[PDB]
């Protein structure tokens, strides 16, 4: 099935060609251009006042990279090296010692902020969810230097906030 | 169209273009890749490996990573024979060091023999 | 015709006569070609098969119809190509048997 | 077994194992192999002499029209002598099927540059050329391009590792930019991932 | 839109489109969000007692690719396809 | 062993080659030193150029000799045009060290270069 | 927040001064919500 | 609940800080080494250790597919606590 | 961004050398060096105006290599992302061809239309562009309740705003001047030099992947794609515009034929499983685990396929080891097979015609790079 | 001495070389040369600067990812100036500028300057402290500048004895004040002798004397390959480029070799005449 087009011809009849004899000489289309404008000039824009109104959102952006833990308990996440093993730019680098205690734990855990493309794959990939893609997008980071988080960064961020973590993933935690 | 052709050797290290310092100061090696001791399975094996020797790896002093001067360092050509293999690694000019592949070897093991009367070859347990 | 969908080429008034030298000079230009190999036999075939089909038919929309190639120019600058082919397949020798064979060890795939 | 798993036809399958024992037995010069996978896409492998024979062939004859070019590329397999397959993909504008021709090369000796009856190929040829090293003998510009101009290495092949052996960085000693021999800053690390255990009875190559 | 009348015939004399009708400025079907939670559904697996994985095993379905003429009187002459049926104007306002 | 090789015959026409290329070579040096408005004297650069060509003289294999003038032939023609800019040119110098010697016993001091 | 703008102009916030007393009168940064008004502020709710 | 070494600075919950020789020191100068002022130890003593009259108990986490996958462990050491590898909260038996 | 070097008889020429590779990054390298489900980002962003079609033809040539159907439901999903793929490229290509031409505010209009359209995709997966959100095996993680009747709305606010385009432009007497007398494209140049869709569309032949070879269940909507007569770039206009009134009744259609199946396949050895077995299975959680390290093995053997990306034939073909890693792959390109016959498109016209060549075959100068 | 001091393989981007070095000054001209061919060497630069982060700004991505750091200083306090020399492998003293201003004389900044880092630098224990002089700096007349600079060489001298006291002569480059006064004339003509030195072999004998241990203490003066009259270099400047108080004073005023001190030869580099980097910076001409 096809529908193509350009297939006319200038009508040789009088009152076509002296219409577009009218056309030619008079400027109509252009001031018809001129109204089309002028009418969405009268219009209301759609603008947002930035730093007072948000722009909307979803609740499964991919943002922070912050952390989660247990409820009153300990860091959630277990070394496992799942999100090292699929992170596609490898900006994770996980070095793991258990501690004194006996439970399986890590010493560092860093993420590159160059080199995360954000996909989401290290929080699909994570079974114990620790590891969580976060809500806000706001780093404007003047050096270089602080562009490179290490784990006790993660867990300060998350513990500026869980309660946004939680009410996202409470609400999403059905289709993924 | 049945032209000039020499029967000769070849000389490709001038043409791909890794420098003479790679070229002469690096060491090639061509094994059969072991079996990973834990698992016991071959389909890792029937497969010849050409590999480089390993060299310095620091400490990156922000982050404690392993940064290296060595772009040669995740090489990894799995071949087929071992023909091919130092064909190959005398085309491209740099040396090269052979080891053996091993099978493993046939054994003659039986349950009735796991089951002697008196020979000292005896389960003891079940 | 009247300015046919193609652009860069423009409605023919005898496409009749045209197709049938062009196809006359397919066959002499395959009598050039030796006799024992079969693609004398399929082109032999194809274009006697194409011939009776152009021959039995002095229509036009029907003639496009029934011989496949539409709409009918592409017909003449394909058998244009044909007779390239055809000229340049007096040398060559397509027919004759093989050349040396790869050491064997090569279209195999998965290494 | 009918859930869940693709479907097929073997009318196309026979329609195309007929026409690829045709193209066979009327260009016996050069044809080696002419094999049909499952899901039925042919493919016809060819000595590297028959290049422009065989590509006229297939352009025209109103049996085989394919005048749609495609992909060129010369995979990179070792353990060969003849190392590089030039791979020619051919389309059908009359007949909706796809031919893939794949001819063998080597390093040094030059298949015979398809772009005199292929005008696509000019800049696949050129591409090639950059990439690999395959030259290419009667041909009008053979130039650098998808690379930088002054880096050589030809870099798709499988001797070039994955980083390149120069790195630029600005300096304001000679207020410019150089290059180095290449300084990274993190491993790129090696996952052995090729498991044993024979995931394909099918497949399996005899041993020695 | 939020604006008086005669502001709003000037839009639709100098646009006949009846632009206080959509104006692409969304109101009221905007969707209504922190929606009730899904519950996904399980399709044709998971079916107990008869989904041996032996049938469905679509990766070792791969055949070898069948071999025709090597390096080691005929009714013939057939095209790989039968030859395409050309189509039709289609009904929905053609040109012409 | 059918070998088809691109240009020689013997090494006559590979000598033939390559001299034609030099000269090519040096009345392409000039021209480019005054364009790019560069800053290294036309001794030093000529020099380094007849130093590059006598580091590979070592080839005696005709195809390789071959792919060698078609090589420079490329490059000679992107730097007779304006395509290559001043950072190639200068990268073909070496004028930032890159000051590693060949003693042993330098090697030794910073170590673990053998 | 108001009902009769659109959608992109419901819930706008208004920033007081020196919260942490960097002159936040004027140069007003983001991130100056505490997380739960985080949530609502940017519509993924209905609910304050 | 930090330790201050004779450094001076914020110790962490990894046995990481620094020595007097260290340049590192000198380049947190000017900007504050951020720590997690919450560790991960005395989380531990903080939960009560549960007491279930069963044999061979469950740990899931606290929500269904939210957390840890489920683990069974047992409790036949009379005197020592049942302890889920993945959680880090204790159980006890009440015959 | 690219590099031309034009040789000009006075506000004319004679021939132009494009100059590409500026955007060179190595991609079918780095795909060489991964597995495929880390390394299908490349395929998403070689292109990147169109976004999921370019998943959609990298997920249907790893499902037919794997001769594994995915389910209908994520089949009709797919064909309506398409569409809104389909719809967003040829309206970007449309205003960034009238940017370039002139022609300030169009552009504005289209892409206030074009960011409700992030924000469905923002919606559906979280990313505003990049969404990978196709695996290998069906699409993963479904829509949330509440985004149908959202796509109802935008269709039908957008068949207003589209009509009103086209009351805009489209006899507009001036731009009709200014592009109609460039581009034309014979058939044996529309073959030789090898292009692709739209180019095909607009010269001549009748050609559509998407009807000749039903990659997918468009053989089950009734559409009907628009062709070009005199082989042109102001009938390639039309052409594009007529084909996203066509995206429109795709989307119609697919929105009252949607099925309730199922997101995934049902084949845990390729997909990952969902999150509940994965909390309480065996067998799920270590398909999890090593479907998540290694990658799952893929037979060896060489395919290819191509779908009907806005520009074209967007092709990739596909040379797999028995691996967990792609030997080879590589993409035919619509962007790249356009460039290629840009002196015989531009042998008789001036340097602002040529910007309006560069201008009717649509552009991103990623994909042109392979 | 602890570890990631030590240096590690080859040299250049964020190779772990050996000093950490202190630098004063380094937004002007030897110092920014310095910083750069440490950064080629791969050694980590600490550099407090007083000014606008612009400065800075331009002179930062010299370095490798977060290898040099930027902080604060001043020409008072004691506390910032011991901040920023609390570790310090090496520490180098470059300041000062060639007019007088309102805060600052040329008395005090060569006098009280070296004074409080050399006080904080011995309490510190830092090594291979290198301080710059202009050459023939005396007790003689004709300049603040120069007797304030050989007051500060006596305070250096006396107050850590094992300071290498370092001294090119008058220093052309791409950004000299001399021959860009040369080329902002207009005129006199007088005569004096004298012997230019390029600037990269400046800087590239300090990296040396500074990274090779064992030649501590000696004072070193660099000398230009030259040595002929001011007036013939003026017209040899004008030829090159195509047309026809206190700073002339000061070039006008000596130009001398010292037997007593060591040179460029115990250093082994290769010295750049004066008329090859000519050629190469008389750029900026009428065409
Ligand atoms: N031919 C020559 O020019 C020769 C010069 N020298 C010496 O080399 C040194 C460097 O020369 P040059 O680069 O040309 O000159 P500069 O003035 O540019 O170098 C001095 C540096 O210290 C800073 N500085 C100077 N005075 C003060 C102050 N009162 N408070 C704070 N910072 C101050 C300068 O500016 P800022 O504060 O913005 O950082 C600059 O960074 C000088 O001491 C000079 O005597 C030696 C031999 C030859
Ligand atoms: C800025 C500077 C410009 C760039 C500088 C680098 C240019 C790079 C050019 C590279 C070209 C080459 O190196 S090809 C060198 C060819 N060498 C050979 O040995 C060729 C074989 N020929 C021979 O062996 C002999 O002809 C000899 C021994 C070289 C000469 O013998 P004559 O005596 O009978
Ligand atoms: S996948 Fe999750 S639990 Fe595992 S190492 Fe990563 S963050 Fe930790
Ligand atoms: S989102 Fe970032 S950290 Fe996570 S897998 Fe991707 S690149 Fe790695
Ligand atoms: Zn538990």
């Amino acid at each position: 099935t096809y529908k193509y087009v350009n297939l006319r011809e200038p009508s040789m009849d009088m009152k076509s060609v002296t219409d577009r004899a009218a056309q030619t000489l008079l400027w109509t289309e252009l001031i018809r251009g001129l109204g089309m404008t002028l009418s969405y000039l009268f219009r209301e824009p759609a603008t947002i006042n930035y730093p007072f109104e948000k722009g909307p959102l979803s609740p499964r952006f991919r943002g922070e990279h912050a952390l989660r833990r247990y409820p009153s308990g300990e860091e959630r996440c277990i070394a496992c090296k799942l999100c090292e093993a699929v992170c596609p730019a490898q900006a994770i680098t996980i070095e793991a010692e258990p501690r004194a205690d006996g439970s399986r734990r890590t010493t560092r855990y860093d993420i590159d902020m160059t080199k995360c493309i954000y996909c989401g794959f290290c929080q699909e990939a994570c079974p114990v969810d620790a590891i969580v893609e976060g809500p806000n997008f706001e780093f404007s980071t003047e050096t270089h230097e602080e562009l490179l988080y290490n784990k006790e960064k993660l867990l300060n961020n998350g513990d500026k906030w869980e309660a946004e973590i939680a009410a996202n993933i409470q609400a999403d935690y059905l289709y993924r | 169209t049945q032209l000039i052709t020499v029967d000769e050797k070849l000389d490709i290290t001038t043409l791909t273009g890794v420098p003479e310092e790679h070229i002469k100061t690096r060491k090639a090696r061509i094994f059969v890749p072991a079996r990973n001791n834990m698992q016991s399975g071959v389909n890792n094996t029937k497969k010849w490996k050409m590999e480089f020797d390993t060299r310095e790896r620091w400490e990156n002093p922000l982050m404690g990573w392993a940064s290296t001067a060595d772009p040669l360092s995740n090489l990894v050509l799995t071949f087929s024979t071992k023909e091919d293999a130092i064909a190959f690694a005398e085309k491209n000019g740099w040396s090269y060091d052979v080891e053996e592949r091993k099978v493993p070897k046939p054994k003659s093991k039986s349950y009735g023999a796991n089951f002697s009367w008196n020979k000292r070859t005896r389960v003891s347990t079940k | 015709k009247k300015t046919t969908g193609l652009v860069g080429l423009a409605v023919c008034e005898t496409p009749h006569e045209r197709l049938k030298i062009l196809y006359t000079k397919i066959l002499d230009v395959l009598g050039h070609i030796p006799k024992n190999a079969a693609y004398r036999k399929y082109t032999e075939q194809i274009t006697n098969e194409k011939l009776s089909i152009v021959k039995a038919e002095p229509d036009v929309k029907k003639l496009e119809e029934q011989l496949q190639g539409g709409q009918i120019e592409e017909v003449i600058l394909q058998a244009e190509n044909e007779l390239s082919l055809a000229r340049k397949m007096i040398q060559w020798k397509p027919w004759e048997p093989l050349v040396e064979e790869p050491p064997a060890s090569q279209w195999k795939w998965p290494i | 077994t009918r859930p869940t798993v693709r479907p097929r036809n073997d009318v196309a399958h026979k329609q195309l194992s007929a026409f690829g024992e045709y193209v066979a037995e009327i260009l016996p010069k050069y044809v080696q192999q002419v094999q049909v996978s499952c899901f039925s896409e042919l493919e016809i492998c060819i000595h590297p002499d028959g290049v422009i024979p065989v590509l006229t062939f297939l352009r025209d004859h109103s049996n085989a029209q394919f005048k749609s070019l495609a992909d060129l590329t010369a995979v990179d397999i070792p353990t060969r002598q003849n190392r590089f397959e030039i791979v020619y993909n051919l389309l059908s504008l009359r007949f909706n099927s796809r031919i893939r021709v794949k001819t063998y090369t080597d390093e040094l000796t030059p298949v015979e540059s398809s772009v005199s009856v292929y005008k696509a190929a000019n800049w696949y040829e050129r591409e090639i050329w950059d990439m690999f090293g395959v030259f290419f003998a009667n041909h009008p510009d053979l130039r650098r391009i998808l690379t930088d101009y002054g880096f050589e290495g030809h870099p798709f092949r499988k001797d070039f590792p994955l980083s390149g052996y120069v790195e630029l960085r600005y300096d304001d000693e000679v207020k410019r930019v150089v290059a180095e021999p290449v300084e990274l800053a993190q491993e790129f690390r090696k996952f052995d991932l090729n498991s044993p255990w024979e995931a394909f009875p099918a497949y399996r190559q005899p041993p020695e | 839109a939020s604006a008086t009348r005669l502001i709003q015939g000037l839009r639709n004399w100098a646009s006949g489109r009846d632009l206080q009708a959509k104006l692409q400025l969304r109101y009221q079907e905007i969707s209504k969000r922190t929606q009730p939670p899904p519950k996904l559904p399980v399709g044709p697996s998971h079916r107990l007692s008869n989904n041996y994985y032996c049938a469905r095993d679509g990766r070792r379905e791969a055949m070898p690719p069948s071999i025709v003429m090597s390096s080691q009187s005929e009714k013939k002459a057939v095209s790989p396809a039968p030859p395409i049926k050309r189509w039709e104007l289609s009904q929905d306002e053609p040109y012409l | 062993t059918s070998v088809k090789p691109i240009f020689s015959r013997d090494m006559n026409e590979a000598k033939r080659r390559v001299r034609e290329l030099y000269r090519a070579w040096y009345r392409e040096v000039p021209n480019t030193v005054h364009l790019f408005q560069l800053d290294i004297s036309v001794k030093q650069g000529r020099d380094k150029v007849r130093e590059m060509f006598k580091k590979n003289a070592h080839v005696t294999d005709p195809r390789v000799v071959d792919l060698l003038v078609i090589k420079g032939k490329m490059e000679l023609e992107e730097t007779i045009n304006v395509w290559k800019q001043r950072t190639h040119v200068m990268r073909f110098f070496h004028e930032t060290e890159a000051p590693r010697p060949k003693d042993f016993l330098s090697k030794f001091y910073v170590g673990h270069d053998p | 927040e108001d009902n009769k703008q659109f959608f992109g102009r419901h819930r706008w916030v208004i920033y007081t001064t020196e919260m942490n007393g960097k002159n936040t009168f004027w140069d007003v940064d983001g991130s100056m919500v505490p997380p739960e008004w985080h949530r609502w502020l940017h519509c993924m709710t209905d609910d304050p | 609940g930090v330790r201050t070494s004779p450094t001076g600075e914020k110790v962490t919950h990894t046995g990481q800080v620094y020595d007097d020789e260290d340049y590192r020191r000198v380049r947190f100068v000017g900007r504050q080494k951020e720590v997690n002022e919450n560790f991960a130890i005395d989380l531990i003593a903080e939960q009560p250790v549960s007491q279930v009259g069963s044999r061979v108990i469950s740990c899931d986490g606290g929500g269904g597919a939210l957390g840890h996958p489920r683990v069974y462990i047992n409790l036949d050491k009379e005197t020592k606590t049942g302890t889920c590898g993945y959680c880090g909260l204790q159980f006890r038996q009440q015959h | 961004v690219l590099r031309l070097v034009m040789e000009l008889s006075g506000e004319m020429v004679r021939k132009c050398d494009p100059h590409i590779g500026l955007l060179h990054r190595g991609t079918e390298k780095l795909i060489e060096y991964k597995t495929y489900l880390q390394a299908l980002p490349y395929f998403d962003r070689l292109d990147y105006v169109s976004m999921m079609c370019n998943e959609q033809a990298y997920s249907l040539a790893v499902e037919k290599l794997l001769n594994i159907q995915p389910p209908p439901r994520a089949q009709w999903i797919r064909v309506l992302f398409g569409e809104i793929t389909r719809l967003l490229n040829h309206i970007m290509a449309v205003t960034t061809h009238a940017l370039d031409i002139g022609a300030m505010t169009p552009f504005f209009w289209m892409f206030e239309e074009r960011e409700k359209m992030f924000e469905f995709y923002e919606r559906v997966s979280g990313a505003r562009m990049h969404a990978a959100y196709v695996r290998p095996g069906g699409v993963h993680q479904d829509l949330p309740l509440g985004l149908m009747d959202d796509i109802y709305e935008f269709s039908k606010n957008f068949s207003l705003r589209i009509d009103e385009l086209e009351e805009m432009l489209t006899n507009n007497r001036i731009w009709r001047n200014r592009t109609v007398d460039i581009g034309v494209v014979t058939a044996e140049d529309a073959l030789n030099y090898g292009f692709s869709g739209v180019m095909l569309r607009g010269s001549g032949i009748q050609w559509d992947l998407r009807k000749t070879q039903p990659y997918d269940v468009y053989d089950q909507v009734e559409f009907d794609v628009p062709i070009g007569s005199r082989g042109d770039c102001y009938d390639r206009y039309l052409c594009r515009v007529e084909e996203m009134r066509q995206s429109i009744r795709i989307i119609s259609q697919c929105l009252n034929k949607m099925p309730p199946g199922e997101i995934k396949v049902d084949d845990a050895k390729v997909s990952p499983p969902k999150r509940a077995e994965m909390k309480t299975s065996m067998e799920s959680l270590i398909h999890h685990f090593k479907l998540y390290t290694e990658g799952y093995q893929v037979p060896p053997g060489a395919t290819y396929t191509a779908i009907e990306a806005p520009k074209g034939e967007f092709g990739v073909y596909l040379v797999s080891d028995g691996s967990s890693r792609p030997y080879r792959c590589k993409i035919k390109a619509p962007g790249f097979a356009h460039l290629a016959g840009l002196d015989k498109m531009s042998k008789g016209h001036m340097l602002a015609d040529v910007v309006a060549i560069i201008g009717t075959q649509d552009i991103v100068f990623g994909e042109v790079d392979r | 001495l602890h570890h990631a001091v030590i240096p590690h393989g080859k040299g250049g981007r964020s190779s772990v070389s050996g000093i950490v070095a202190t630098v004063f000054g380094a937004t002007g001209f030897l110092g920014r040369y310095l910083v750069n061919h440490l950064g080629r060497m791969g050694s980590q630069v600490i550099v407090p600067y007083r000014c606008e982060p612009y400065d800075t700004m331009h002179l930062r991505p010299m370095g490798d990812l977060g290898q040099i750091i930027f902080m604060d200083w001043n020409g008072r306090d004691k506390d910032s100036i011991r901040r920023a020399v609390e570790h310090s492998n090496v520490v180098i003293n470059l300041v000062g500028r060639e007019w007088e201003t309102k805060n600052f004389d040329f008395e005090d900044v060569f006098v009280k300057i070296p004074q409080a880092i050399a006080q904080v630098s011995k309490e510190a224990g830092v090594e291979k402290f290198i301080h710059i002089s202009h050459l023939n700096a005396d007790i003689k007349s004709s300049s603040k500048y120069l007797r304030n600079k050989a007051v500060g060489e006596k305070e250096v001298r006396e107050t850590f004895p094992e300071a290498t006291i370092i001294k090119p002569a008058d220093i052309f480059g791409r950004e000299d004040r001399f021959l860009n006064y040369f080329a902002n004339i207009r005129s006199l003509g007088k005569k004096t002798v004298k012997q230019p030195v390029y600037i990269v072999d400046v800087t590239k004998g300090i990296i040396n004397a500074i990274k090779d241990p064992d030649a501590r203490g000696k004072t070193f003066a660099f000398v230009g390959p030259n040595r002929y009259l001011l007036f013939d270099l003026v017209q040899y400047v004008f030829a090159v480029a195509h047309r026809p108080r206190d700073k002339v004073e000061r070039i006008h005023t000596t130009d001398r070799t010292l037997p007593h001190l060591p040179g460029l030869e115990d250093l082994g580099v290769q010295a750049t005449p004066l008329e090859l980097k000519a050629i190469e910076v008389l750029r900026r001409h009428r065409t």
